[PDB]
């Protein structure tokens, strides 16, 4: 697979691992309208929309992950008012699917997929049907590609996680859960702040704690900043407490109404 | 539906290809992939030559998306570098900015066959192998290596440095591995290597080694066997597994090519079979792909340690005799 071993000389690493301080500063413009809690709930919501779009279109998890990263990268710089996220989500799926070599999902199929996932699975957030046609998707794709500075190849924690568990000799025991925890980390900013292997290690650690598996010697035998991994484990643990206390289906209609809205021309 | 302030601000800041670059009338290439122009900067900060490619079609096509994705990541002196990407919102055209290579092996070889320095052939071979090695290490296959895709830089800081590129078609099967001709479904590293061997033969003699007038191509295989000979079972055991192996046996008889071998072909073109040059060429042009040398192993061949050593500038400091590119 192309550029498999190029992370440390890649655009992902050299341009798209951000400082947390810069991120939260750029976030302040949407925080005039939304609370911090509400902004994160929004992040979760649209991680599920993208996942649902992916599943409907029958895309592999890696294509869904790349599309989720493109969306994250776009709103890491710009405000939610700049382009409607309901248009951006499926545009990210459309572009990601071309890069990762699934194919150009047909006009009819992309728009029918967007329409149908929102109607059947997200009616609690959206009363009205999906309003965008393909001319809108095509336009948005151009803006997305420019904002990302044409950086399309994205690395994820699934491949390193696979390598780590194979080395342990615990594929069947741990991989199901650790792979599940990696999916959940996309509900957070982690992929914008840490190299993918570090996220892999954190998820595999939490899978080990949950399944009562002693992996202390294995982790110790690694040459990694074990403090950086403790930071990621903390965000994972915090995320599952937000999950418990968050009723997405009661809250999102009101949260989405508080989003700053795109101004039309004069 | 999109925010107005956001739109007008990005539109204001967007660098437009027609504003940054002078290129009207300077078209140097046209093919399957689209048009390539020799471009100069209008605001004279650089005053160096650039290649402007306008990608065929509209919008972000599968192929457009692939070129951008890859070239945005690749970084090696012997592979063509993407300098900048312009998205033109008005007409949905994509433009790619590359550095300008004045020469390439198609014109260089054609110029010599119309009629040099110690170690230009060796240097060209070495830099080609170096770049393909870089691509192969990153699991990027070229899939259409030929003289026209081996660019060579003209006067300037990178004088005589090879730049591997993929220019498209302005098709011929002269550089195509026998396994592809017998219906192999997938492209491989080894297929790129065969093509490098065909280029190396052409650099030594100035003629294409396998020149010739669905996946199966009879005459092209006839010319390979006319040069290399017909392979023994022992030389290529998995040949039985190629989809068109039965058509090969239907159409061809080992007996026909009994007098034929690479030793004999190269001897006719005054390349000695006891030379390191030849012994390397034979390892590149091995018919069974699994018995073919890898790019790294080629780079380590004693050919490159024998006088003359390969140089960074393939022209070895000599003045360039070749003409500049004609505009179209
Ligand atoms: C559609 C398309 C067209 C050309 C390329 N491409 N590929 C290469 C490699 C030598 C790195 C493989 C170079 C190019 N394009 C170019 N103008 O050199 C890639 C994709």
């Amino acid at each position: 697979k192309a550029m498999a071993g190029n992370f440390w000389q890649s655009s992902h690493y050299l341009q798209w691992i951000l400082d947390k301080q810069d991120l939260l500063k750029e976030r302040q413009k949407d925080l005039k309208f939304l609370s911090e809690e509400e902004y994160w709930k929004l992040q979760i919501f649209f991680t599920n929309v993208i996942q649902a779009l992916g599943e409907h279109l029958k895309l592999r998890q890696q294509v869904i992950a790349t599309a989720t990263v493109y969306f994250k990268r776009f709103y890491a710089r710009y405000s939610l008012k700049s382009i409607d996220p309901v248009l951006m989500a499926p545009t990210c799926v459309f572009l990601a699917s071309k890069v990762e070599e699934f194919g150009v999902v047909s006009n009819t199929r992309l728009i029918a997929a967007a329409t149908s996932v929102l109607k059947t699975r997200f009616s609690y957030a959206f009363p009205k049907e999906f309003p965008y046609r393909m001319n809108h998707i095509l336009e948005c794709e151009f803006y997305l590609l420019e904002l990302m500075d044409c950086c399309l190849i994205v690395y994820h924690p699934y491949r390193p996680l696979l390598q780590y568990v194979q080395d342990m000799g615990q594929e069947d025991m741990l991989l199901p859960l650790a792979w599940r925890i990696v999916n959940d980390t996309y509900r957070t900013d982690l992929c914008l702040l840490y190299p993918p292997f570090m996220i892999a290690l954190a998820c595999l650690h939490v899978a080990c704690v949950v399944q009562q598996k002693d992996a202390r010697q294995w982790f110790a035998e690694l040459s990694v900043d074990m403090e950086k991994i403790l930071e990621i484990i903390r965000v994972i643990l915090k995320l599952y407490e937000q999950w418990k206390n968050f009723d997405e289906r009661k809250e999102m209609a009101t949260i989405l109404s508080k989003m700053p809205k795109p101004k039309p021309p004069p | 539906k999109m925010d107005y302030d956001f739109k007008v601000k990005l539109s204001s800041e967007r660098e437009r290809v027609e504003d940054l670059f002078e290129y009207e009338g300077c078209k140097v290439g046209r093919g399957t992939y689209g048009h390539v122009y020799k471009a100069k900067r209008k605001d004279g900060k650089d005053d160096k030559d650039y290649a402007l490619k306008q990608i065929e079609g509209t919008g972000i096509s599968m192929s457009a998306c692939r070129e951008i994705a890859l070239l945005r990541e690749l970084k090696h002196p012997n592979v063509i570098s993407l300098q900048k990407v312009f998205l033109s919102h008005a007409d949905r055209k994509v433009w790619l900015l590359f550095d300008y290579a004045e020469h390439d092996l198609w014109h260089i070889i054609k110029f010599h066959r119309a009629s040099l320095p110690r170690g230009m052939v060796k240097s060209l071979l070495y830099q080609i192998l170096d770049g393909i090695h870089y691509l192969h290490a990153n699991w990027v296959l070229h899939r259409d290596l030929k003289p026209a895709n081996i660019l060579v830089m003209g006067e300037g800081p990178e004088r005589g440095r090879v730049k591997i590129a993929d220019m498209g078609f302005a098709v011929t099967f002269w550089y195509r591995a026998p396994e592809l001709l017998l219906g192999a479904r997938h492209y491989t590293k080894a297929i790129d290597i065969w093509a490098i061997g065909c280029i190396f033969a052409e650099l030594l003699t100035s003629e294409p080694i396998f020149h010739c007038r669905n996946p199966y191509h009879h005459d092209q295989l006839d010319r390979i066997f006319n040069v290399m000979g017909f392979p023994a079972d022992k030389d290529w055991e998995d040949i039985k597994k190629m989809p068109e192996h039965s058509t090969l046996m239907k159409d061809f008889r080992r007996n026909t090519y009994t007098n034929c071998s690479l030793i004999k072909y190269m001897e006719k073109h005054k390349v000695k079979p006891d030379s390191k040059a030849f012994h390397l060429l034979q390892k590149l042009l091995t018919m069974d792909p699994i018995k073919r040398i890898t790019s790294e192993q080629a780079m380590q061949d004693p050919y490159f340690l024998e006088d003359p050593l390969p140089t960074s500038d393939v022209f070895a400091g000599c003045q360039i005799p070749y003409p500049k590119r004609e505009f179209l």
